[PDB]
């Protein structure tokens, strides 16, 4: 008990008991007590939550017995902050389907029907703090928590394990409990309302007219009782917050037009509307209460409106006016110690980063350190600290994960150019460094002194073997530093380390294997997801290995001597095509997909791109040309059809793009006299477009104001490329003749 | 041994729970089901056409997808209809290009049905109707998504990239439902015997049964399983067989028409069946082969039996009910020179030799149908000699005709059991929905019409359907629609209660059964002749809302020798006497329209 | 006992008898009947007897605490999914 209000409330103790979990990962209702605490109001941890911890208290439902514990465990885990964890109830739904029917227990059969209908009488007074009845209500609530994430799969298996003539039954019945009325009704506003199902039975059937009713008999007495002050809170809460959202969904929905077509319903759906009139009367009725009950009305009056519905005089009119008249000092020491805080952590900021900045300017000479003449000294004159460093980095990554990216972080530090702090950290790190210590040419100098310590193989090592994302990322970004600037020196390293070294075929695994996700993602997107922003280092990192012209790291790219081959040339091609949104994409809805925050992107796959075929490599440009993703029409697309969306708020991204789409198009038949290539992208092509976008390229001098890359430029670039195309197609030629 | 081939007619025999080939309902139905009862791999179904699926490539179908959710701006609508005839045709090349490769383990393929054109495929948001818990596996035309099939092994001693070979077993799990393909044990209500197929996770595995392999499906030669009819090029008639007397018969019929070529019958069309060591096994045929001749209207296979009588006909060709039998196999010997015994040429002649009694079978100037008017059928003998005379063209069918005809038997297979189940006195609510079902649904057959929800009582025909509406005469469908405006006046339902709301569920059936009188008959005398030919019950009971009357001035009045001979004095009586009970204007129209017949 | 495997597989002293021979079925499709590959999945049928070995989910050894040894026979039908 102690354990459990000690973590309430504040994440810092939830995660600090987090710390020694599998202390508590034992049998025991009162250690599944102290989980559920731990992780209760806590979005980080719930979705940290490893699969032992899901499949262990799957394990003991099923085997220890029937208890309710792990179900409230489980229904905190999915809930967090206000926000559903779709990995929580995708693991959980089908951990349950399929441990069996012993921890998912369903009561349908007439006899089982009649063992509810007995135990719903004894427990008339109220439900036991322990019984089987709560946890088929807990079980129910925990159902509907899973079927309310976007899985078709997982709705259809809910609505396979309760049918809809189940919850008819058993609500309609007049021993029934306010608690599993509840319940029901949610589990059936989570799964039949609200679904991805094609079939919508609910709204094309007469099952539910029998809730519609049962929902008026309820608000009937809920307001009678308020009249005879015999309120029921819990009858109370039933209606206002779940009847309510029942009603709004079914009648608020679309396919619900065509419901309401008989007489029958037409009479409950006057009954429903009355009934809702009489309850906004009442004055006990509280204004959060007062919305959800204003919003029925409104959506119920509307739909009156649409089915030009008859009512009675008397109550016509009311809701008529009702819904015209709605449209119409240890504090003081306290704070100044705040302020101090805040005051002495803006003034010591600036030399933080002097001080942190000595350690790689250590790192570059630990010469100095040591006496001159010792051996320390000439160990460390030849590599030494720094050659230790890289070796031991990769035996530690098992050890200590944060301790290898800092090193890779401060690394990176030592492979970037050094900056300005301040005057005040300029005269810190003076003084440090006389205390303790007594350019493009430099960066490629460092970066290949790096290189000779082991600094290519410390990144392929790290690379190929890691579960840690962060590890991953900072090998990556040490990469792109140590390749930045095109050096040669590095490029030819990493050559000779993919071929010399075996475990090359899981790099391009690992690469393929994100590479896919990323173009999942971005399907799926149909706010960035995680996949697309790591993306753009990978294509960085490409491109730099392939800089400067080199030929052999383009075709390894393609393909390699290995078993294997995974080709990284078209991944780029099809993301492309998937982000533009491929085909309708390039028919005229290219503007509906690209948005601000992925021009970026876009414009390193192009980039990246272009680099594989500006060898001149035959290879890379065939193989992009002759793609069956068909890349092209949409690249083409990119030039003829302006993003007009984007054009409106920023032309110099739109620009850019066309700037980027032209080069590529340039080195993907720069060096070839085979009309293959041109044929592909003439039939992709519209000649009399070409000419159009020219031209339009050249009487677009009204926005080179404030244009980076001069429309004009890129016009020229089409022309050149069209000029080009040109040779194999005598139309184009024709037109391209000026007067 | 052979490997797997995109392109190859196999058939899955789903092995589990329920031990079964996959086959699908006749008629319109999707859905697939596997029938433990039909057959097993001993001795396969007798109507193996339905459990035969060709191996295709993946097909994608985004730009597809596209239009049909925007379909369900015009500009726009164009531009994603080109672009969708554009990836139709860019999948259509891939799939000529694709074809002979072999097909590897953790590769995607698409099983497309043979009869009805349709691909294998799985809706992951539409649940299966018998089991909710699993998903719903159904027949498309065109395929969305979901044709994609992974086939992975099912045995340990296959593995990832190996080329699938004949008879392994494999499992197909769609690429988007992610659930193997199951053999439900849900026995299906609508027909007994048949289960349900469905995509849940199960322990089922599909054995690649080989029927014809890719190189064999060349169309310019003579191939199991193919619908061809045998023309008499001596005496200018096609091989038929029609009951007579109760009893199957082989004859060739008299045709009057004066091209013998156009008198294509419903009756005349024959399936050519390879016999081999594996029941299952097909394939395209040799000269120096064996065959089996089927009847697609009857099921009956030709044979030859002893003569009663003897004349010079030793041994006369009869239908026999089961082929499995020796007097069924029959040799193709050809009429001229061909190069050694390679696969017979389409359209070619060949002479029929008896295996059995090394015969060769001969035409004869006999009727069997002496005693009647005009006789039409020929007897067919065998001779221990051998004509040179006398040859069997193989005139090939189109698709078109085949499909009609397997509706129109299957839809007369059930109207006959719906009969059988009236004239015993009682049917049941479900069953006569059923009945209703399939009477209109052949309204549509004869009509033509794209079914788009209008009313299929008020519907008009621009220009009927002649081979529609001969299948529908031959195939004794009429009738069966007979049959069932008699049966229950006899009493299940009365004609005078019939405004009972109790009863309106039977008057809705018997306007269907109207209307297909309706359409049957239209511009063509043979149908006419023939309803007319009952116009005793009809005009009995006219003056009930049937709309009989419609089917009799209809039938009426484009016909002046029926006009004249069946409209006396009497129907003249009874259409005024319903006009002074009912006082209506229609039927004085009724009675205009029949004074003046072809203006 | 005889269950369904009329014969079981046993070790014998001396194998010049002809009850030791052992032939080799491939279980793809192989190019005539060239050498056997190094690493390839066979099926060992009895030249004597003319059946093929399967196994059985029989423990020998069943009055033990958890038994390890499960019994091999043979029968004259031919299992494809054993190799
Ligand atoms: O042009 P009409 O007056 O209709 O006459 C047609 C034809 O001349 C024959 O009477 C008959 O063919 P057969 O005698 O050869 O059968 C055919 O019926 P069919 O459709 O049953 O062949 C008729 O439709």
């Amino acid at each position: 008990q102690f354990l459990q209000k000690f973590c309430a409330g504040n994440p810092g103790n939830q995660a600090l008991l987090h710390k020694h979990l599998h202390l508590f990962l034992t049998p025991g209702l009162l250690e599944a007590e102290t989980m559920q605490h731990i992780f209760l109001n806590n979005y980080q941890l719930c979705s940290e939550i490893s699969e032992p911890v899901l499949q262990h208290f799957v394990h003991l439902l099923a085997t220890h017995g029937r208890h309710v514990q792990y179900l409230d465990f489980l229904h905190t885990v999915i809930k967090a902050e206000g926000k559903y964890v779709k990995k929580c109830q995708d693991m959980i739904m089908t951990e349950l389907t399929n441990a069996g029917d012993d921890v998912v227990v369903f009561y349908n059969d007439k006899a089982s029907l009649a063992h509810l209908l007995d135990m719903m009488k004894a427990a008339r007074d109220g439900v036991e703090d322990h019984s089987p009845l709560m946890y088929h209500i807990s079980l129910v609530d925990l159902l509907a928590a899973c079927a309310e994430g976007k899985n078709v799969y997982t709705e259809i298996k809910c609505t396979s394990l309760l049918p809809l003539e189940d919850v008819v039954s058993v609500v309609t019945h007049e021993d029934c409990i306010t608690e599993v009325k509840m319940a029901y009704v949610n589990f059936v506003n989570h799964c039949y309302v609200d679904t991805e199902v094609e079939m919508k039975e609910i709204y094309t059937s007469n099952h539910i007219w029998t809730l519609f009713e049962n929902f008026t008999l309820d608000m009937a007495r809920v307001c009678s009782k308020r009249e005879k002050r015999v309120a029921d809170p819990t009858l109370e809460k039933y209606v206002l917050s779940v009847v309510l959202d029942t009603i709004n969904a079914f009648f608020s929905s679309p396919f619900s037009e065509n419901s309401t077509s008989l007489q029958t319903h037409q009479t409950i759906v006057v009954q429903l509307l009355q009934s809702t009139t009489r309850l906004l009367e009442c004055p006990w009725l509280q204004q959060q209460h007062k919305g959800s009950v204003e919003a029925c009305i409104r959506t119920l009056a509307m739909v009156a409106k649409g089915r030009a519905i008859l009512l009675p005089m008397d109550l016509d009119a009311h809701i008529s006016s009702m819904l015209s008249s709605g449209a119409s000092d240890y504090k003081n020491i306290i704070e100044k110690l705040q302020d101090i805080i805040t005051a002495l952590e803006e003034r010591l900021k600036p030399l933080v980063q002097a001080e942190l900045s000595v350690l790689v300017d250590v790192l570059h000479w630990p010469e100095l350190l040591f006496l001159e003449g010792s051996e320390a000294y000439q160990r460390c004159e030849s590599g030494g600290f720094l050659s230790k460093l890289i070796q031991h980095t990769k035996d530690l990554m098992e050890s200590e994960e944060k301790l290898c990216i800092k090193v890779l972080r401060t690394l990176q530090q030592m492979l970037l150019k050094k900056t300005k702090y301040g005057d005040r950290g300029n005269q810190l790190r003076k003084m440090l460094l006389q205390n303790y210590l007594q350019d493009w040419s430099a960066i490629a100098a460092t970066q290949c002194r790096l290189d000779k310590e082991g600094a290519t193989k410390l990144v392929c090592d790290l690379i190929t073997s890691t579960k840690n994302e962060k590890i991953f990322q900072e090998s990556i970004g040490l990469a792109i530093h140590l390749l930045d600037g095109g050096n040669t020196e590095i490029q030819k390293s990493f050559h000779n380390l993919m071929m010399s070294d075996k475990k090359s075929e899981r790099f391009f695994k690992v690469l393929h294997d994100r590479m896919k996700r990323a173009q999942q993602e971005t399907k799926s997107t149909v706010e960035m997801g995680t996949s697309v922003l790591i993306m753009q280092p990978i294509l960085r990192f490409l491109q730099l290995l392939c800089e400067n012209h080199n030929r052999d790291l383009q075709n390894f790219l393609r393909c390699q001597n290995n078993k294997t081959n995974y080709n990284l040339v078209c991944e780029t091609l099809q993301f492309l095509d998937i982000m533009c949104g491929s085909t309708t994409g390039g028919l005229g809805l290219l503007g509906l997909y690209i948005n601000e925050d992925n021009v970026g992107l876009v414009i390193q796959t192009l980039e990246t791109l272009t680099e594989y075929c500006q060898g001149p490599c035959h290879e890379n440009q065939t193989c992009i040309v002759t793609h069956e993703s068909n890349g092209i029409d949409i690249i083409t697309a990119l030039i003829l059809n302006d993003i007009s969306p984007l054009c409106k708020y920023r032309m110099d991204l739109v620009l850019q793009l066309k700037d980027n789409a032209s080069k590529l198009l340039l080195a993907l038949m720069e060096s070839r006299h085979d009309s293959e290539n041109a044929e592909r992208i003439l039939i992709s092509l519209r000649p009399q477009e070409l000419v159009d976008v020219i031209k339009k390229a050249y009487l677009q001098e009204e926005e080179r104001e404030n244009s980076e890359v001069s429309p004009r430029e890129v016009g020229h670039n089409i022309y050149i490329l069209a000029l080009q195309l040109s040779r194999h197609n005598k139309q184009l030629q024709h037109l391209l003749k000026p007067v | 041994s052979s490997f797997l081939h995109i392109g190859d007619i196999v058939s899955l025999y789903a092995e589990g729970s329920v031990n079964g080939f996959i086959s699908t309902l006749g008629l319109v139905d999707d859905r697939c089901v596997v029938e433990p009862a039909a057959g097993d791999l001993d001795n396969p179904p007798k109507k193996f056409r339905d459990c035969l699926f060709k191996v295709c490539p993946m097909n994608r179908y985004s730009a597809q997808k596209q239009y049909w959710k925007a379909k369900q701006d015009v500009v726009l609508l164009q531009k994603l209809q080109h672009a969708a005839q554009m990836e139709q045709k860019q999948n259509d090349t891939e799939n000529k290009k694709v074809h002979g490769d072999v097909v590897k383990y953790g590769s995607v393929i698409q099983l497309l049905h043979m009869k009805s054109n349709k691909y294998l495929t799985v809706n992951k948001r539409l649940p299966a109707l018998l089991e909710k818990n699993a998903m719903r596996v159904t027949l498309d035309a065109t395929g969305n998504e979901g044709s994609w099939l992974f086939i992975q092994p099912f045995w340990k001693l296959r593995s990832n990239g190996d080329n699938v070979v004949v008879g392994d077993k494999v499992i197909l799990n769609p690429v988007n439902a992610g659930q193997p393909l199951h053999a439900s044990n849900y026995e299906l209500s609508d027909n007994a015997g048949c289960k349900e197929v469905n995509s849940v996770n199960c322990n089922t595995s599909w054995k690649i049964n080989l029927f014809m392999q890719f190189r064999d499906h060349l169309e310019e030669v003579l191939k199991g399983g193919d619908v061809v009819r045998l023309f008499h090029a001596e005496q200018e008639k096609f091989l038929t067989c029609d009951e007579y007397k109760g009893k199957l018969q082989v004859f060739l019929r008299t045709t009057l028409r004066q091209s013998a070529t156009s008198a294509t019958s419903s009756n005349a069309l024959w399936e050519v069946e390879v016999v081999h060591h594996d029941p299952c096994r097909g394939g395209a045929g040799h000269w120096n082969g064996l065959y089996r001749f089927k009847h697609l209207a009857t099921g009956n296979y030709l044979a030859a039996e002893e003569n009663p009588s003897y004349e010079k006909i030793k041994y006369c060709l009869v239908a026999v009910p089961h082929g499995n039998d020796i007097a069924s196999l029959f040799e193709l010997d050809p009429t001229t020179l061909q190069k050694t015994d390679s696969f017979v040429p389409r359209n070619s002649y060949v002479r029929l030799r008896h295996l059995c009694t090394n015969t060769w079978i001969q035409s004869t100037n006999v009727p069997i149908d002496i005693e009647e008017e005009r006789p039409i059928r020929l007897m067919l003998g065998t001779c221990p000699t051998k004509e040179d005379k006398e040859a069997f063209a193989i005139v090939s069918v189109p698709v078109s005709e085949i499909r009609d005809l397997d509706f129109a038997n299957d839809a007369s297979s059930m109207l006959a059991s719906a009969v059988e189940k009236l004239n015993e006195g009682f049917i049941s609510q479900n069953d006569r929905r059923f009945v209703i079902q399939l009477l209109e649904d052949l309204v549509f057959f004869v009509s033509d019409v794209p079914n788009n929800g209008q009313n299929v009582l008020d519907i008009m025909v621009t220009k009927p359907n002649r081979e529609r509406q001969k299948l529908m005469r031959e195939q004794n469908i009429l009738k069966q629609v007979f049959g069932i405006l008699k049966a229950p006046f006899r009493p299940l339902v009365r004609l005078e209660e019939l405004s009972d709301q109790k009863n309106a569920p039977y008057q809705h059936m018997f306007r269907l059964c109207y209307r297909v009188l309706r359409h049957s008959q239209e511009d063509y005398r043979k149908n006419q002749e023939h309803i007319a030919k009952q116009f005793g019950m009809m005009q009995s009971q006219i003056g009930y809302d049937i709309l009989a009357e419609d089917t009799i001035t209809a039938l009426l009045h484009n016909n002046r020798k029926l006009l004249e001979k069946h409209i006396t004095k009497t129907e003249v009586e009874t259409f005024v006497s319903l006009v002074r009970k009912n006082r209506e204007p229609r039927f004085l129209d009724y009675l205009s329209d029949l004074c003046v017949s072809n203006h």
